[PDB]
C-alpha cells in the first residue's frame, strides 16, 4: 500500500552538541508528507527493495517478528552483502560474498547454502511499540539510527540517533527483511512461507537531500524541524 | 585584529601574513578614527551645556507636572520613568574580535539631560546663549506663545487648561510608546545590524574558501609544507575580503551615524535650546519646546506642540 | 620575466595583477567615501555661508554660539573659517516680575517686555536690555479684567 | 613599542595602540579513548604447535588497535628483518589489514624468506612478493619443537614443475612426474614424492635446528583503515588555558568542570557562531567547557615625549588578575597610573568615563567632569533683567574641496 | 542572484559557491535594505498631508 509520513523521518546529522539555537544544514532526509510504501498485506511475492540513498524502516511488531535485515548488491555469488541477524540478547553483524535465495529466513541459522566470509561486526543487540530506524551508507561508513517510541505514524516528533556505524563500503541496492513464524518451515533455498501470526507491516521510505533546519533545546535534542521545499512558509 | 582572525595561532602564518603588506596598518587605523567619531558623536548633542543646572526642591512650576522627565530619587540610577521606560526596552571572546565601550556611560548621558532639562524648564533659552536667566514657567510659555504670533492673554487667562492638557498629553505619551513594540525601532535596527554584522564575521571563519578545511592544523597536519602553502593563501585571501568589506561597510554605517548624530545635534540645539519658527523640524505644527531623553544608543524628543481647533467660519473683508 | 619562463610565469603575472587590483578597489571605495563625506562638509558649509553671511538667521547655534548677528567668511587651502559676531548678555540683575497690572477693574499686559519691579515700583522693559520705563498705554493694552 | 607602531620618533599627547597582549599555554595534552581491543599477536608468537612451512598458517588481522611492542617481550631472535618499514615508526601509521604467516623451517633456510632470494624453501614452499613491504621475525625453537628420536610432524615440498606466485599455497601431495614416465601413484625411478620430512632432533647443530618464522605484511587498500597504533594519552588541567587534544579535536583553552549534560552519542559542543564551546573527557564521562583566557589588546597613554617619558599601559576588555598602581575599571585595567578622586576635565580618554593627564610628575586617572555646579533658584515672582552686552567672535572651520587625484 | 550570475544553469558550480560562506546572503540582505530606504525616501517628502 501507500501511506503519508506526516512529520517524521528525522535525525541527527553530526555527532555535535546544540543549545536552543537554530541549525540548518542539508544532508540526506525523508521529506516530509511523502509517499511511503506501507507493505502491511504481503505476508512472504516479496521483491527486494533498492538501496539507492539509505532506508526508513518503522515497525509496530507485536513481539519479536523482525529477525534481522539484509543488504546486498545483487545477491548473487562473489558479491558483498551486509546481513544483521538480531537474537535474544545479542546481535551478529557479517559481510558475506555468498549469494542468497528469495526470502531467507530464520528458524537455527541456516539462510543459504553458499558461506564465505570477509569481516565481522557482533556488538550489542539493536532491538505502542513503534521502533524506527533509519539505514544510510555516506563516506563508506554504513551509518543506522534507532529509536524506540511508543504510539501508524502519530503526529508526534521524535528524533533518531546515531547508534551505530560501521566501516565498511559496498554498492548496496538490495533490502531484505526477515519476518518470524512457529510454523516450522525449513529453507533449504525455498521460496515461500507464511504462518498466522500477528500483525507484520514494514515500511519502506527513500531518503532524498534535502537542507532541513532544526532547533535544538537546552537539553540539546531535536524537537523542531523544517523542510525547505514543502510550503512557502517553510 | 588580523595577526589572531585571520591566523588563529600560527607563526608561518603570521609570517605570510606581513608579507601581504599594510592591509592590518590601516583596517585598523580606521577602526579606530570610527571609534573616535563615534566617542565624538556623543558629545555634539548631549555636551552642549558647560554648566550642570538642577531643578529647585520646590516641584511647583506654576501648574504643569514633570514627574515623568525628572530623574527620580528612588532609584539609584539617575534617571526619569520615560527613561526608565526606554531603557527596559531595548534589547541589546572571539578570534580576534572585541567591543569598546564607549566614554559616557549611561550616567553621564542622564546628567547631561537631566542638566538640559533644567535649563529648558527653569531658565528657558537664555541658557544655551550665554548666562543662565531665572524666569517662572507660566512666563516662559507666554514668551514661546508670543513667539508664534498667539497673545498672552490666551495662556495668562486658560493657564489652567494648557497645563491639565500638558499633564494629560504627557501621562498618554507613555501609554503611546509602550502600545506600539516597533516605537524604539531606529535604536533596536542598529544594534542587530551591528550584532549580524559581528555574528556572520566569527561564522565565516568555518567556510572553507575553495581549501581542505578552515583550521590551519588541519592543513599542515595532513600536508606537506609545499602543498600545504597554497591551501592557507586560500584562507588567508578569503579572510582578508571578508574582513576588508566588513570594514567598509562599518565605514558607510559610521558615516550614517554621524549624519543622524549632526542632524540630531542640530535639532537638540534648536529645538531644545530655544525656539525655532521652521514647520515641521521641532514638531508636526506649532513648535512650543522639547524635552530630551537619553537612550543606551539614541536620543528621544518630546515636542510640546500648540495646534488650532473648532473652527468656525467667517466673514473676511 | 626574466628568471621565469612564460608558461610558468603567467600565474604568478595573474596573481600579481590580482592583488594590485584588489589593493587599488579598496582605495577607490576609500577615496568614494571620503568624497562623499566631503561633498556632505561642503553642502553645510555653504548653506551656513548663505544663511549667516549673506543676511541674519534666528536659530540658535547654527551661525555661533549665542545671538547671531554678522557672519565674516575667510578662505583656506581646503577650507572656510566662519568668524561669528554674537551678541551675549551679561552682568544681569534680580528684579521682581508681574504677568499683568490690574487698573480701573481692567488687567492690562505689556505690548513688548515685561513690568519689572525694584521695590515699589514697577516699570516696562524689553527682554535683552534694562531700560525702566514708565507704563503707559502706548506700551500697554488691555484685554479683559483680573478675574 | 609606541614609536614602532607609529613609525615616528616624537608622538605626541593621546592613547595609541600597539599590539595585542596574549597568554601563551604552558603545557599540552593529547587524551585518546582507552585502548581496549589489542589485536591476537599473543596467539601468534606464543602459539601451541606451528604448521609446517608449504601449509603456512595464514591469520587476518582487521578491526582492532594493533600494539607493535608487544612483540619484544621476548628477545633472542636474530631475523627481526622489516622491509619497506622501519621497526621504530611502525606505530606512527595504519593499516588496513595485518596478515601474519607463521612456518617453521630449518636455520640454513631462514635467510631464504627475503623479497627476491631464491633456494629451496622460498620457489615451491612461501614465496614472497618483490615490493613486500611488512616484516619477518624468526627465532629458534629447539626446546619446544625437538624430539630424541624424531619430530617427523613437520614436512616441506622440495620437488614441483613450476615455482609458486606471492603468497600462494599448494597441499598437492600428487607424485612429481620427473621423466616422460607416467606415473601411476607410486613411488620409484623418475617418480619422487614431494613432500619430505624433518629429522628435527637436539642433536643438531645451529643451521639443522627448528626455527619459527613469522610474517606481518600490511595491507592498506582503499578501504577505511581499521588497524592503528596505540595511542598515547596525558593528564587533565586546570584554571590554565592548555592545549587540548579531544580526540582529533585540537585546540587552546581552559578547560573548566561545568553542567552541559551531553547525549551518549555526542562528544563536543558547538555555539551559535559555530565555535567549539564544550567537549567530553575521552577517559571520564564529565564534560568539559572550554574558555579563552586573558586576552586583549594593549595601549600606551602617552603624554608625548614633549614634556615627559612616563607611559601608563592600558589591558583593554581583560581583567588584570592575572599577568606602577593597578586599578581596575569598567572599560579595562590600567597600571602606572593612580586613581585620583577628584574630577578634572578629560584630557585623554579612556573608557567607561575615566580620562588620563599629567598632574605635575606622574600619570593621573581621574573621573571626567561634565562641567561645574549652578542652580539658579526658581521663583514665580523673580527674574533675571541684563544689563550690560558683548560683542563675541566664534570660529567654526568647515572644510570644501579635497585634493583631486588620479591613477 | 547568485545562483544564476555566478553559477548559471551549473550545479556543481553551485555546490562550489555554497562553501564559500554567507557572501550572497549579506549581499541579497544589504540589496534588499536598499530597496526598502529607496521605497521609504519617497514617502517622508510627498506623503506628508
Ligand atoms: C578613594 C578615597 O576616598 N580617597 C582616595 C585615597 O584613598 C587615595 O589614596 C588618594 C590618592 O591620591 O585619592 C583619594
Ligand atoms: C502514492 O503512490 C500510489 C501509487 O503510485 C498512488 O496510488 C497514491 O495516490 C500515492 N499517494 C500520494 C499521497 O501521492
Ligand atoms: C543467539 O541468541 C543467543 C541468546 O542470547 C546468543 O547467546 C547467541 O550468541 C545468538 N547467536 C547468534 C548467531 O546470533
Ligand atoms: C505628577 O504626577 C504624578 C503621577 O501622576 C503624581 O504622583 C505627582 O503627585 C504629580 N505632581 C504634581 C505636582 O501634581
Ligand atoms: C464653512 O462652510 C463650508 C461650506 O458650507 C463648510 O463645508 C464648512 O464645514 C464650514 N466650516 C465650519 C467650521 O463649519
Ligand atoms: C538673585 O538672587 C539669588 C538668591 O539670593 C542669587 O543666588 C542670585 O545670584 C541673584 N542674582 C543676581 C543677578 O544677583
Ligand atoms: C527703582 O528704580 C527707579 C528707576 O530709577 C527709581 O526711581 C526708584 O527709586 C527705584 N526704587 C527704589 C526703591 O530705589
Ligand atoms: C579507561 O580505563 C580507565 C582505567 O581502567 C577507566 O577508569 C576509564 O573509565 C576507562 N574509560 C572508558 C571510556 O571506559
Ligand atoms: C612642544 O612644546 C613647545 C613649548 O610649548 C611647543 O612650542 C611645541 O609646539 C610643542 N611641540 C609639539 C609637537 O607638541
Ligand atoms: C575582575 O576580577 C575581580 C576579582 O574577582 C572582580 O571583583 C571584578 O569585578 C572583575 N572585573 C571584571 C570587569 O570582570
Amino acid at each position: 500500500s501507500y501511506t503519508n509520513s506526516f512529520t517524521r523521518g528525522v535525525y541527527y546529522p553530526d555527532k555535535v552538541f546544540r543549545s536552543s539555537v537554530l541549525h540548518s544544514t542539508q544532508d540526506l532526509f525523508l521529506p516530509f508528507f511523502s509517499n511511503v510504501t506501507w507493505f502491511h498485506a504481503i505476508h512472504v511475492d516479496n521483491p527486494v527493495l533498492p538501496f539507492n540513498d539509505g532506508v526508513y524502516f518503522a515497525s509496530t511488531e507485536k513481539s519479536n517478528i523482525i529477525r534481522g535485515w539484509i543488504f546486498g548488491t545483487t545477491l548473487d555469488s562473489k558479491t558483498q552483502s551486509l546481513l544483521i541477524v538480531n537474537n535474544a540478547t545479542n546481535v551478529v553483524i557479517k559481510v558475506c560474498e555468498f549469494q542468497f535465495c528469495n526470502d531467507p529466513f530464520l528458524d537455527f541459522r541456516v539462510y543459504s547454502s553458499a558461506n564465505n566470509c570477509t569481516f565481522e561486526y557482533v556488538s550489542q543487540p539493536f532491538l505502542k511499540n513503534l521502533r524506527e530506524f533509519v539505514f544510510k551508507n555516506i563516506d563508506g561508513y554504513f551509518k543506522i539510527y534507532s529509536k524506540h517510541t511508543p504510539i501508524d505514524l502519530p503526529q508526534g516528533f521524535s528524533a533518531l540517533e546515531p547508534l551505530v556505524d560501521l566501516p565498511i563500503g559496498i554498492n548496496i541496492t538490495r533490502f531484505q527483511t526477515l519476518l518470524a513464524l512457529h510454523r516450522s518451515y525449513l529453507t533449504p533455498g525455498d521460496s515461500s512461507s507464511g504462518w498466522t501470526a500477528g500483525a507484520a507491516a514494514y515500511y519502506v521510505g527513500y531518503l532524498q537531500p534535502r537542507t532541513f533546519l532544526l532547533k535544538y533545546n537546552e537539553n540539546g535534542t531535536i524537537t523542531d524541524a523544517v523542510d525547505c521545499a514543502l510550503d512557502p512558509l517553510s | 585584529d588580523c595577526t589572531m582572525y585571520i591566523c588563529g595561532d600560527s607563526t608561518e602564518c603570521s609570517n605570510l601574513l606581513l608579507q601581504y603588506g599594510s592591509f592590518c596598518t590601516q583596517l585598523k587605523r580606521a577602526l579606530t578614527g570610527i571609534a573616535v567619531e563615534q566617542d565624538k558623536n556623543t558629545q555634539e548633542v548631549f555636551a552642549q551645556v558647560k554648566q550642570i543646572y538642577k531643578t529647585p526642591p520646590i516641584k511647583y512650576f506654576g501648574g504643569f507636572n514633570f514627574s515623568q522627565i525628572l530623574p527620580d530619587p528612588s532609584k539609584p540610577s539617575k534617571r526619569s520613568p520615560i527613561e526608565d521606560l526606554l531603557f527596559n526596552k531595548v534589547t541589546l571572546k572571539f578570534n580576534g574580535l572585541t567591543v569598546l565601550p564607549p566614554l559616557l556611560t549611561d550616567e553621564m548621558i542622564a546628567q547631561y539631560t537631566s542638566a538640559l532639562l533644567a535649563g529648558t524648564i527653569t531658565s528657558g533659552w537664555t541658557f544655551g546663549a550665554g548666562p543662565a536667566l531665572q524666569i517662572p514657567f507660566p512666563m516662559q510659555m507666554a514668551y514661546r506663545f508670543n513667539g508664534i504670533g498667539v497673545t498672552q492673554n490666551v495662556l495668562y487667562e486658560n493657564q489652567k487648561l494648557i497645563a491639565n492638557q500638558f499633564n494629560s498629553a504627557i501621562g498618554k505619551i507613555q501609554d503611546s510608546l509602550s502600545s506600539t513594540p516597533s516605537a524604539l525601532g531606529k535604536l533596536q535596527d542598529v544594534v542587530n545590524h551591528n550584532a549580524q554584522a559581528l555574528n556572520t564575521l566569527v561564522k565565516q571563519l568555518s567556510s572553507k574558501f575553495g581549501a581542505i578545511s578552515s583550521v590551519l592544523n588541519d592543513i599542515l597536519s595532513r600536508l606537506d609544507p609545499p602543498e600545504a602553502e597554497v591551501q592557507i593563501d586560500r584562507l588567508i585571501t578569503g579572510r582578508l575580503q571578508s574582513l576588508q568589506t566588513y570594514v567598509t561597510q562599518q565605514l558607510i554605517r559610521a558615516a550614517e551615524i554621524r549624519a543622524s548624530a549632526n542632524l540630531a545635534a542640530t535639532k537638540m540645539s534648536e529645538c531644545v535650546l530655544g525656539q525655532s519658527k521652521r514647520v515641521d523640524f521641532c514638531g508636526k505644527g506649532y513648535h512650543l519646546m522639547s524635552f530630551p531623553q537619553s537612550a543606551p544608543h539614541g536620543v528621544v524628543f518630546l515636542h510640546v506642540t500648540y495646534v488650532p481647533a473648532q473652527e468656525k467660519n467667517f466673514t473676511t473683508a | 620575466l626574466s628568471r621565469l619562463d612564460p608558461p610558468e610565469a603567467e600565474v604568478q603575472i595573474d596573481r600579481l595583477i590580482t592583488g594590485r587590483l584588489q589593493s587599488l578597489q579598496t582605495y577607490v571605495t576609500q577615496q568614494l567615501i571620503r568624497a562623499a563625506e566631503i561633498r556632505a562638509s561642503a553642502n553645510l558649509a555653504a548653506t551656513k555661508m548663505s544663511e549667516c553671511v549673506l543676511g541674519q538667521s534666528k536659530r540658535v547655534d547654527f551661525c555661533g554660539k549665542g545671538y547671531h548677528l554678522m557672519s565674516f567668511p575667510q578662505s583656506a587651502p581646503h577650507g572656510v573659517v566662519f568668524l561669528h559676531v554674537t551678541y551675549v548678555p551679561a552682568q544681569e540683575k534680580n528684579f521682581t516680575t508681574a504677568p499683568a497690572i490690574c487698573h480701573d477693574g481692567k488687567a492690562h499686559f505689556p505690548r513688548e517686555g515685561v513690568f519689572v519691579s525694584n521695590g515699589t515700583h514697577w516699570f516696562v522693559t524689553q527682554r535683552n536690555f534694562y531700560e525702566p520705563q514708565i507704563i503707559t498705554t502706548d506700551n500697554t493694552f488691555v484685554s479683559g479684567n483680573c478675574d | 613599542e609606541t614609536k614602532c607602531t607609529l613609525k615616528s620618533f616624537t608622538v605626541e599627547k593621546g592613547i595609541y595602540q600597539t599590539s595585542n597582549f596574549r597568554v601563551q599555554p604552558t603545557e599540552s595534552i593529547v587524551r585518546f579513548p582507552n585502548i581496549t581491543n589489542l589485536c591476537p599477536f599473543d596467539e601468534v608468537f606464543n602459539a601451541t604447535r606451528f604448521a609446517s612451512v608449504y601449509a603456512w598458517n595464514r591469520k587476518r588481522i582487521s578491526n582492532c588497535v594493533a600494539d607493535y611492542s608487544v612483540l619484544y617481550n621476548f628477545a633472542p631472535f636474530f631475523a627481526f628483518k622489516c622491509y619497506g618499514v622501519s621497526p621504530t615508526k611502525l606505530n606512527d601509521l595504519c593499516f588496513t589489514n595485518v596478515y601474519a604467516d607463521s612456518f617453521v623451517i630449518r636455520g640454513n633456510e631462514v635467510s631464504q624468506i627475503a623479497p627476491g632470494q631464491t633456494g629451496n624453501i622460498a620457489d615451491y614452499n612461501y614465496k614472497l612478493p618483490d615490493d613486500f613491504t611488512g616484516c619477518v621475525i624468526a627465532w629458534n625453537s629447539n626446546k619446544l619443537d625437538s624430539k630424541v628420536g624424531g619430530n617427523y610432524n613437520y614436512l616441506y615440498r622440495l620437488f614441483r614443475k613450476s615455482n609458486l606466485k606471492p603468497f600462494e599455497r599448494d597441499i598437492s601431495t600428487e607424485i612429481y612426474q620427473a621423466g616422460n614416465k607416467p606415473c601411476n601413484g607410486v613411488a620409484g625411478f623418475n617418480c619422487y614424492f614431494p613432500l619430505r620430512s624433518y629429522g628435527f632432533r637436539p642433536t643438531y647443530g645451529v643451521g639443522h635446528q627448528p626455527y619459527r618464522v613469522v610474517v606481518l605484511s600490511f595491507e592498506l587498500l582503499h578501504a577505511p583503515a581499521t588497524v592503528c597504533g596505540p595511542k598515547k594519552s596525558t593528564n587533565l588541567v586546570k584554571n590554565k588555558c592548555v592545549n587540548f587534544n579531544f580526540n582529533g579535536l585540537t585546540g587552546t583553552g581552559v578547560l573548566t568542570e561545568s553542567n552541559k549534560k551531553f547525549l551518549p552519542f555526542q562528544q563536543f559542543g558547538r555555539d551559535i557562531a559555530d565555535t567549539t564551546d564544550a567537549v567530553r573527557d575521552p577517559q571520564t564521562l564529565e564534560i568539559l567547557d572550554i574558555t579563552p583566557c586573558s586576552f586583549g589588546g594593549v595601549s600606551v597613554i602617552t603624554p608625548g615625549t614633549n614634556t615627559s617619558n612616563q607611559v601608563a599601559v592600558l589591558y583593554q576588555g581583560v581583567n588584570c588578575t592575572e599577568v606602577s598602581n593597578v586599578f581596575q575599571t569598567r572599560a579595562g585595567c590600567l597600571i602606572g597610573a593612580e586613581y585620583v578622586n577628584n574630577s578634572y576635565e578629560c584630557d585623554i580618554p579612556i573608557g567607561a568615563g575615566i580620562c588620563a593627564s599629567y598632574q605635575t610628575q606622574s600619570i593621573i586617572a581621574y573621573t571626567m567632569s561634565l562641567g561645574a555646579e549652578n542652580s539658579v533658584a526658581y521663583s514665580n515672582n523673580s527674574i533675571a533683567i541684563p544689563t550690560n552686552f558683548t560683542i563675541s567672535v566664534t570660529t567654526e572651520i568647515l572644510p570644501v574641496s579635497m585634493t583631486k587625484t588620479s591613477v
